[PDB]
């Protein structure tokens, strides 16, 4: 506030940035990252491969081609990416499994991505959709190992 | 035959006109009046009955359409044959069969019905319709009547009142519905009251209180047309879709009740409504609360009920933060003496056979005292004097509510409330006929005053003061408070020639203002583009700064216009004739309203009128240098800054000051004090304040220092042109 | 932060052309804003033979800030929206002048008695009408004087008090002593309520008043209600509760403490309602130290 | 002269009359927007000074729009568009910063309670029974777990 009026702040620039991105991750706790990183990465994968499929690989690649006709390298990393979906897909399971296993009572931004996520239209990403629903309810009533403690109790 | 309810128009003199379809009986009605006056109303009445035996509605409909063309043919012959500007024509339809259906598609049906014929209605200028139709539900089979009554006044705006007819004296009972219940045999109200009060108002140079809303509508129309020049506007709305009002009314407990009642029904000298309408600046709609004196009720004095209406409506207004419009034309607080005592008090003369030897006290004989005494009317003491027993009046308490110090409590109450209100909400005041005393104070407290010519804004009348001085010093209260005083001293912001133009002007200022205090300023898409150049160029030579602001006519290729800084036609000045070395007002910049103050550079020669009271006083004429801060300039500046700030507007100052006036007189007149206050004002400023020093201007010493950005750095910014100093 | 003692005495603003043009109204309004923001007692006294009228009254009634304003009038003071002359001028026209003589002056009454006979000789008739104009017109001045007094007499303190707009009539000689004790308690009561309001700001001033009065009569007994109307005596009482440390007097202190706990509890309830997600985490920090027995209660539920 | 004035800092810049209309228009509309958002922020957390708020808003801009774009703040037009493009989505897709504002608000309310308990820790138990009225079965388990 008192450093402001001069514009003598390029030392300050690399300290007000070096500090603001660290502090910006950390407001909502350890679940600031546990939300944020996986959620963004999820949309990263999701978005990529949702733009990826709207019909069939060839025609879709021509529509991709033509949205960014001049270059295809970002696209190629995309194309290259869905070549190994099954690799990707297992790891997708990994991500969801230990999130969805850890999580259960979360929030609108996520449930929003999930309802976005259910529309997913491909043979490899056929688990992920069923995962969307089974998770969304098993939220409401699970049988994982914590409520396995609860049923142990009931018994 | 009684069932044709024919007594509800017995307040008439009606002439039987012969007609076919004798089911349908039409009478021509002349308002019955007393010998003192000659009749003014001449309404066409047609009252029928229909005993014609989903099926019913189509069947009914066909009969209705036929009846409408034939009926309007008959009334057409009546117009053609003789015309007397009929006004409140009545249609009565008695459906004596009993169909089964719901009420709100019935309500769409009666709109579609009355609507299908449009101009035809207006040519015949039909104003009143009553129907019945018996319904019940499919199991019950107990046909009940549901008197649907149509309500349309000037304008095609129609309020439909639908009920159920329920008992022991039968009662129209269904929402909110006008006449939530009254009995059925209501003899017909005579208009001549309305006309009578309108006559008193026009004869008082004003508008009848309940006609103002419609005065709003006409001004609004003029605005809708005029402002499309200035701004890009939507297609105007239909008059029918343009406005909704709801009357606000006191219950027994002085609690607000939303009421759709007939105009003229007020039992006190104060009226209020809430109105919501869509305007160019607020096309999605905006609401206000309007309070107004009714000058017809005791020249609009303020009794406790009036105070209470004002208060509680205002209180609600404050609750939501939206503006309060107060129409002031009055004689201040209600006044009275205990009439009950006036007519029975006695004077205890020193000598009755010679009164000029003085009197000792006032009193009541014991008979007269023993009954009023019981009623919290007076405080007395018994006395023996000249044999008789008398009751010395010590305090007069008074059975009449509203003529006592309670009016002060209520008044103070609203003083505090209103005082806070100005600091809390938008206040506006309109000066129509005359404001005396407390009305004036309230008007100033209202902080924004439009004043029609021949109105005046005063506390005490020229007559009263002339009497105090033993001669006719003054000739007109306007001398004290007319626009020639208040516009000339900056108390009044705008002046107008008539009531209509007053109202138009009100809405015009308002076209710049936020819907509520919780709400943002209304933004326009203006027709003056932003990437234009200003053609008029400020000069070292002095000039009318309105040319710099608003532009001027082009000297050569007329009728071209040397554009000013602001949007063409957007600057609407206020308080122009007081301290004319400076100019203050409101405008729009690219369609954003800001308030704006700039300073005249040529010396003003100011005329000071003579105080006729003071025999020394001659009308002086004073040179007031340009580019100088005087007391007046600073005060006008202070009020404008504060007031505009209280609207929530940003401020723009086009600074060009050589200095503060430092002479004996102006210093005596306290220029320093207002220098302190300007700062206070800015300290309370809450929105952006932009200062621009124009080319060839200068800013020196006192003038900069008292407006440095430090006082409210949060909100202020200052820039100077290269050609500034 | 001072109390104010105003010996209030203004008949109105001066209304001639020049000074009115010169804007006295503006500064009158401004004073109103100023007093409205006042936060401590103002005891206003209109002295004997003074009067305070219309605008000056309007802008200073205690109603604006009942919490802090109080008004007192000497028996010989007067006050109104409008001074007697302008009241009379409106409410003492010809009709009232003639009527009032017609009601009160014996000579005039008699004359009227003669004008009231049928079958009078036109001599006596014309003569009587003349007698009426002459008696009335010669007589007119005094009754106007009476009228203005009469009007002024409508504006008195008895009605004011009854109507609740004034608190008391004083007598100047001992008014000082009175005002001292009176003011002193205004200060003390105010002092305690500031403490309470600090304890729980949402509570309105009125109910807060009630709380103090109620705790006093309740504690000291319903039998002792009447004691409350003595300014001096309560002053002594309030101070001892406050002033006497570590006694059996920290009753009110405990009671206020109870309200503080309750209001805090309410705040928490409201916070969770707006922010239900906070519950779980709020306890953990809160539970970090509490009794082991209390730990047991969490386990039972 | 203005050169000296500007250099010494009591005013921010020297303008040219001809382009003054457009310039002042764009700046003022965004000056106004800034005030409106800061009002929202202050409501979100009363402890922040207006000044800290100023810096904070700039920081949120630099955060959202990128370190590369700091300079844009001094471009009247571009920040205005940016400010407007935030208040458009109400009761729909929410902005990250809106989430942040509730989070700071959340943090503050929590601290308020923390301070309150600090003055009065004895009150917890009775407060807790009511506190448990929500989320409760999980909450019982975690407390019992610990």
């Amino acid at each position: 506030a008192t450093l402001n009026r001069k514009s003598e702040r390029e030392v300050f620039f690399m300290n007000t940035q070096s500090i603001v991105q660290l502090v910006q991750r950390y407001r909502s706790g350890i679940r600031g990252h546990m939300k944020a990183v996986v959620m963004d990465l999820l949309r990263q994968y999701l978005r990529v491969e949702t733009q990826f499929q709207n019909g069939h690989y060839d025609k879709c690649v021509f529509a991709l081609r033509e949205e960014n006709k001049s270059d295809m390298n970002t696209v190629l990393n995309y194309i290259f990416s869905h070549a190994q979906v099954t690799k990707k897909n297992l790891l997708v399971t990994m991500l969801i499994d230990q999130l969805c296993g850890r999580d259960p009572t979360l929030t609108d931004e996520l449930l929003n991505i999930l309802t976005e996520l259910t529309q997913l239209s491909k043979t490899t990403n056929a688990k992920v959709a069923l995962r969307a629903r089974q998770v969304l309810i098993a939220s409401h009533l699970p049988s994982y190992e914590l409520r396995h403690n609860q049923v142990e109790s009931i018994f | 035959a009684f069932q044709l309810e024919l007594n509800r128009m017995r307040n008439f003199d009606l002439t039987a006109i012969p007609c076919a379809n004798h089911k349908m009986h039409l009478y021509l009605g002349a308002a019955k009046v007393e010998v003192g006056t000659e009749v003014t109303d001449y309404r066409f009445f047609v009252r029928a009955i229909i005993r014609h035996s989903e099926a019913s509605f189509e069947y009914l409909q066909n009969e209705g359409e036929r009846l409408l063309l034939e009926a309007m043919d008959e009334l057409e012959v009546a117009f053609n044959n003789t015309n007397v500007r009929t006004d409140c024509n009545h249609i009565f339809l008695n459906f004596v069969p009993t169909v089964i259906m719901d009420p709100s598609k019935i309500e769409e049906s009666v709109r579609s019905m009355v609507m299908r014929y449009g101009s035809r209605l207006w040519k015949l200028r039909v104003l009143q319709a009553e129907l019945k139709i018996n319904i019940r539900l499919t199991p019950t089979g107990k046909a009940i009547p549901i008197r649907l009554f149509l309500t349309n006044e000037s304008g095609y705006y129609l309020d439909i009142s639908l009920y159920k007819e329920v008992t022991a004296q039968i009662m129209f009972q269904a929402k909110q519905g006008p006449l939530h219940g009254m009995l059925i045999n209501t003899p017909y109200v005579t208009k001549d009251l309305l006309q009578s009060k309108r006559f008193q108002a026009q004869s008082l140079g004003t508008t009848y209180i309940y006609d103002i809303p419609e005065m709003f509508r006409q001004s609004l129309i003029k605005l809708w047309e005029s402002m499309s020049t200035q701004a890009f506007l939507p297609s105007p709305p239909l008059p029918s879709d343009m406005l909704t009002y709801t009357e606000l009314v006191l219950d027994d407990q002085g609690q607000l009740v939303h009421m759709n009642r007939l105009p003229g029904g007020n039992e006190i000298g104060m009226v209020a409504w809430k109105m919501t309408f869509k305007s160019p600046e607020y096309p999605e709609g905006r609401d206000i609360i309007v309070i107004g004196n009714d000058i017809t009720y005791r020249i609009g004095s303020f009794g406790p009920q009036e105070d209470l209406l004002f208060l509680r409506a205002s209180e609600l207004a404050r609750a939501e933060g939206i503006p309060r419009i107060y129409v002031s034309a009055n004689s201040g607080a209600r006044i009275g003496l205990a009439e009950e005592i006036r007519h029975m008090f006695h004077v205890a003369w020193v000598d009755p056979e010679d009164p000029y030897k003085g009197y000792r006290y006032l009193y009541l004989t014991p008979q007269d005292y023993k009954r009023v005494s019981a009623l919290n009317s007076v405080h007395c003491e018994h006395v023996e004097d000249e044999g008789e027993s008398r009751y010395k009046i010590t305090d007069i308490i008074g059975k009449e509510e509203g003529i006592g110090p309670e009016n002060l409590r209520g008044s103070g109450m609203i003083a505090g409330e209103s005082s806070l209100a100005y600091n809390e909400i938008i206040t506006i005041s309109l000066v129509t006929c005359r404001a005396i005393g407390i009305g004036a104070y309230l008007v100033r407290l209202g902080q924004r005053t439009i004043q029609v010519e021949n109105s005046h804004l005063i506390l005490t009348g020229a007559g009263a003061l002339n009497k105090v001085l033993g001669r006719e010093v003054y000739t007109s209260n306007n001398q004290l408070g007319g626009i020639q005083i208040m516009h000339n001293n900056g108390v009044t912001h705008c002046t107008v020639c008539d009531d209509f133009e007053g109202v138009f002007t009100v809405l015009h200022w308002l076209s710049y203002m936020p819907k509520s205090v919780h709400s943002s300023v209304p933004l326009l898409n203006s027709k003056d583009p932003i990437d234009r150049i200003i053609e008029f160029v400020p000069t070292k030579t002095p000039y009318d700064p309105r040319w710099m602001l608003a532009g001027r006519p082009h000297p050569t290729q007329k009728g071209q216009w040397l554009s000013g800084f602001f949007d063409y036609g957007s600057f609407s000045e206020i308080m122009q004739p007081w301290a004319q070395t400076v100019v203050v007002g409101r405008a729009r910049l690219g369609g954003i309203p800001v308030g704006v103050v700039a300073v005249e550079t040529r010396t003003v020669e100011l005329s000071i009128p003579a105080d006729p009271a003071n025999l020394d006083s001659e009308a002086k004429i004073i040179q007031q240098a340009g580019q100088v801060w005087f007391p007046d300039s600073a005060f006008k500046t202070y009020q404008a800054i504060k007031d505009f700030n209280r609207e929530g507007l940003p401020l723009m100052v086009f600074a060009n000051w050589r200095g503060f006036s430092g002479g004996m007189k102006d210093m005596y007149d306290q220029v320093l004090k207002f220098g302190a206050y300007i700062v206070d004002g800015l300290r309370e400023c809450c929105q952006p304040v932009l200062v621009y020093i124009p080319p060839q201007a200068e800013l020196r010493g006192g003038s900069w220092v008292v407006i440095d950005s430090s006082i409210n750095p949060r909100h202020m910014e200052m820039y100077a042109d290269r050609e500034s100093r | 932060g001072l109390p104010l003692m105003v010996f209030a005495n203004w008949r109105g603003f001066s209304g001639g052309m020049k000074d009115m043009y010169d804007q006295v109204l503006k500064f009158g309004a401004y004073i109103v804003d100023g007093l409205r923001e006042c936060c401590q007692p103002v005891l206003v006294y209109i002295p004997p033979q003074a009067e305070l009228r219309g605008g000056s009254w309007v802008v200073i009634d205690s109603s604006i800030n009942p919490r802090h304003m109080e008004m007192y009038a000497d028996r010989e003071s007067r006050g109104s929206v409008l001074e007697p002359e302008g009241t009379v001028e409106i409410k003492f026209r010809r009709k009232d002048l003639v009527k009032t003589m017609r009601r009160v002056d014996p000579v005039y009454i008699h004359l009227a008695e003669r004008l009231g006979t049928p079958e009078l000789s036109t001599a006596e008739r014309k003569e009587l009408e003349n007698k009426l104009k002459e008696r009335e017109e010669f007589l007119i001045p005094i009754y106007h004087q009476v009228a203005v007094q009469f009007a002024d007499l409508h504006d008195t303190p008895g009605r004011m008090q009854e109507k609740g707009v004034i608190s008391d009539i004083l007598d100047w000689k001992t008014s000082r002593t009175f005002f001292y004790w009176r003011l002193r308690r205004l200060l003390l009561e105010d002092l305690v309520k500031k403490k309470i309001h600090n304890a729980n700001p949402e509570l309105t001033d009125g109910q807060i008043q009630a709380m103090l009065r109620r705790w006093f009569v309740e504690v000291e007994g319903t039998v002792k209600a009447y004691v409350w109307d003595n300014n001096k005596d309560l002053a002594e009482w309030l101070e001892k509760q406050l002033t006497e440390e570590d006694g059996v007097h920290s009753v009110i202190e405990e009671n206020i403490k109870c309200i503080s706990r309750d209001y805090v509890l309410k705040q928490i309830r409201s916070l969770v309602q707006a922010n239900p997600e906070v519950a779980m985490d709020s306890i953990i920090h809160m539970t970090q130290h509490i009794s082991p027995t209390q730990r047991a209660e969490v386990i039972r539920i």
